[PDB]
């Protein structure tokens, strides 16, 4: 059971592992895109120009 | 993006250098120490027959 025990919870941190990395790419691409939100609203102000 | 999955390609294939190392160590010098145990043992079994 010990074996057993260990030897899984070796692969479900490397499957956490595997979900954080990803997790990574998520928050990343999210992280840059608000900044593409401040894009459209700063940029429609500048075509909002008299 | 290419640094993350270069990230990922080094988070999945570099070992863990020390652990490894360590734990190498840990089983080869118990390995050295039945070596030598070994080769004692020859000694101390033939020449008991004199």
């Amino acid at each position: 059971r010990l074996e057993y025990e260990i030897k899984t919870l070796e692969q479900v941190k490397e499957s956490t592992s595997r979900a954080q990395e990803m997790t990574q790419n998520s928050m990343k691409a999210l992280q840059d895109m608000v900044k593409l939100l401040e894009d459209f609203k700063v940029k429609v102000t500048q075509a909002a120009s008299d | 993006l290419s640094v993350n999955v270069q990230s990922i390609k080094s988070n999945v294939i570099d070992v863990d250098y020390g652990e490894a190392m360590m734990n190498l160590m840990q089983v080869q010098l118990a390995y050295q120490a039945s070596l030598k145990a070994s080769t004692t043992i020859s000694q101390l079994s033939l020449l008991n027959y004199m």
